[PDB]
């Protein structure tokens, strides 16, 4: 999963799918957090 | 960025009372140190603490973490 | 005004945001007429050359006369800076620090 950068679009790219939003277009992309939150110790 | 929840120095908790001192500035058009000994501030530390706040959370809101520019 | 052309061809407005995260570089482009004249003379030997006026190439009618130079890099905040008359909402939508 990905996220655009203007208007934050949900979208989802494949290993060689065009780094771009399909709405606006964009080529910035921000990747998604870890949906499933992982317990961590500092050590 | 939000106000300190307790002082560093005597332990005390003044983080609840930064949204009424807000308002005893502008609705009751008090000065600072009467505003100050109005919510049982009495140690200066702790005045310090509520005095010098540099408010920064109202900044950051109208913003977002994608795309600043330089 | 500054902007950038992608590897594809395609033409879009540079804003600092991009040339900040992509590695890119705030500048604009120049333009400058050019025109060309051609003089021909008989080569007469004792002679002055006497050179007449015959071909003149100058497209100063067309957009094709403006002859592309080069790219010059742009200071931020100065008259050509989309930047120059932004307001404090226009800083915070295209997120600039006020």
């Amino acid at each position: 999963k990905y996220i655009c950068a203007e208007c934050s679009s949900k979208l989802s790219l494949s290993r060689t799918d065009a780094v771009r939003c399909k709405d606006c277009g964009h080529r910035i992309l921000l990747k998604a957090r870890t949906k499933r939150l992982v317990q961590f110790e500092a050590r | 960025m939000i106000v300190p929840v307790r002082c560093f120095s005597c332990g005390k908790v003044v983080g609840d009372k930064w949204e009424s001192y807000l308002n005893l500035l502008q609705e009751d058009e008090l000065d600072e140190g009467t505003a100050l000994s109005r919510l049982g501030l009495k140690r200066y530390c702790c005045r310090r603490m509520i005095l010098t706040h540099v408010d920064l959370i109202e900044k950051f809101l109208r913003y977002n973490p994608l795309e600043k520019r330089d | 005004k500054p902007m950038v052309n992608e590897s594809d061809g395609v033409t879009h407005a540079l804003y600092p945001q991009e040339a900040r995260l992509r590695n890119l570089t705030y500048s604009s482009g120049l333009f400058v007429d050019v025109k060309k004249r051609t003089y021909e003379a008989i080569d007469v030997p004792g002679r002055e050359l006497k050179y007449e006026l015959i071909a003149e190439e100058s497209e100063d009618d067309s957009e094709s006369g403006k002859v592309f130079i080069g790219r010059l890099p742009i200071m931020l905040r100065s008259k050509n800076c989309y930047l120059s008359e932004a307001t404090e909402s226009d800083l915070y939508k295209l997120k600039e620090c006020p």
